[PDB]
């Protein structure tokens, strides 16, 4: 299936901290990849004969910036796509991919940025995950907070990935205390919350737009992994997520057959659905990526060999593995993006390399 | 746990 067809290195000799390709494309355009590294993040552009066009970067004013991941969406009303990028000065930015312009950057978390995901049916509602142990909610419509998900029952050290389920009625998040914890946001307090966020106007009005503070997840655990907990992804109502024990588990609060919306906060069961072990990924901040239609799932380890899990079996179990090396690609993968047509995988790596694999 | 080797 998968060849590898080209790889290149960028300038800086950093980590490749994140790659995402654009799902939002317009049919006939070519597929399109940001990293992210360094002080910058940089597009390009996948062409026959396993070409890839560098197009055109964005590096921040500050040399001490370093970017940690992107997430891709589109303006709302134009449909034009829309990259935001973050890192450790705890800055969001808004870029138009076309010319590389910030076109507006969110402050708050101040803090370290270390991981963004846009909502799946609200190409506005921004999560982003922090160092200073809290997620929050922005809505980049109207500029505004929508609400930080904290408190001392929230994260008690930095939070490093979250992911919202299928219809965006809640999230998932996991961090450096181990834990995985529920956030419900279809609340009736969140939904107002997020409509309320869509009618907040600061030329209009007098009021400042008041954030939500919500400091008690739904559900929590510390009994899927044994150290910091560094992605996860929501499977239909399952969990995948990771640490850096060589382990992606699949599992779900409460008992077998409890349903994902009847878990109580005080839940105090989670059910292992399978496990999926690999070697040589001990170093934290390595995450793995889905395909669209999630059939798939890709990671790379700390010695540039790639796993894909084909998921599209009829128990998580029964995943079948394939792996990708190349005998010149021996650097960390920081992380792994499919086309949206499912044919391209790239990876990128500790030492500033891309490397791309075609179906 | 180290995030780099």
């Amino acid at each position: 299936s998968f060849k590898c067809v080209n790889s290149l290195k960028e300038d800086h000799n950093q980590p490749l901290f994140g790659v995402q390709f654009n799902w939002h494309s317009k049919e006939g355009d070519p597929l399109v990849f940001a990293t992210v590294g360094s002080n910058r993040v940089t597009l390009y552009e996948c062409h026959s004969q396993g070409e890839i066009r560098l197009l055109q970067s964005y590096v921040d004013a500050d040399a001490d910036e370093n970017f940690y991941t992107c997430a891709w969406t589109y303006d709302s009303n134009t449909s034009h796509p829309l990259l935001a990028v973050a890192g450790s000065r705890g800055i969001i930015r808004i870029i138009n991919p076309i010319t590389m312009q910030c076109i507006k950057h969110y402050v708050g978390h101040g803090n370290a940025i270390n991981e963004l995901k846009f909502h799946p049916r609200d190409p506005n509602l921004l999560l982003s995950v922090s160092k200073d142990h809290a997620l929050r909610l922005w809505n980049i419509q109207t500029d505004t907070l929508v609400a930080i998900f904290g408190g001392v029952e929230g994260h008690r050290d930095e939070v490093l990935s979250a992911d919202y389920d299928l219809l965006g009625e809640k999230i998932m998040s996991c961090g450096m205390d181990h834990s995985l914890k529920l956030w419900r946001i279809n609340s009736k307090r969140m939904m107002n919350a997020i409509k309320e966020s869509y009618d907040y106007n600061p030329n209009k009005t007098n009021r400042p737009f008041i954030s939500q503070k919500i400091h008690f997840p739904d559900f929590s655990t510390r009994d899927i992994h044994r150290n910091y907990v560094d992605c996860v992804r929501w499977l239909g109502d399952l969990i995948l997520s990771k640490s850096c024990e060589n382990a992606i588990v699949c599992w779900k609060p409460g008992k077998m057959e409890d349903d994902i919306d009847k878990i109580k906060p005080s839940e105090s069961n989670v059910t292992i659905l399978g496990r999926f072990d690999y070697s040589q990924c001990d170093i934290w901040y390595m995450r793995f990526s889905m395909d669209f239609w999630q059939k798939m799932l890709a990671l790379g380890n700390q010695v540039g060999k790639l796993y894909v899990w084909d998921l599209e079996v009829e128990d998580p179990h029964k995943a079948k593995c394939t792996t990708l090396t190349h005998h010149k690609c021996g650097a960390a993968i920081r992380q792994t993006s499919f086309s949206r047509d499912s044919s391209i995988l790239i990876a990128v790596c500790d030492d500033a390399s891309i490397w791309r694999w075609d179906r | 746990d180290f995030k780099t080797d």
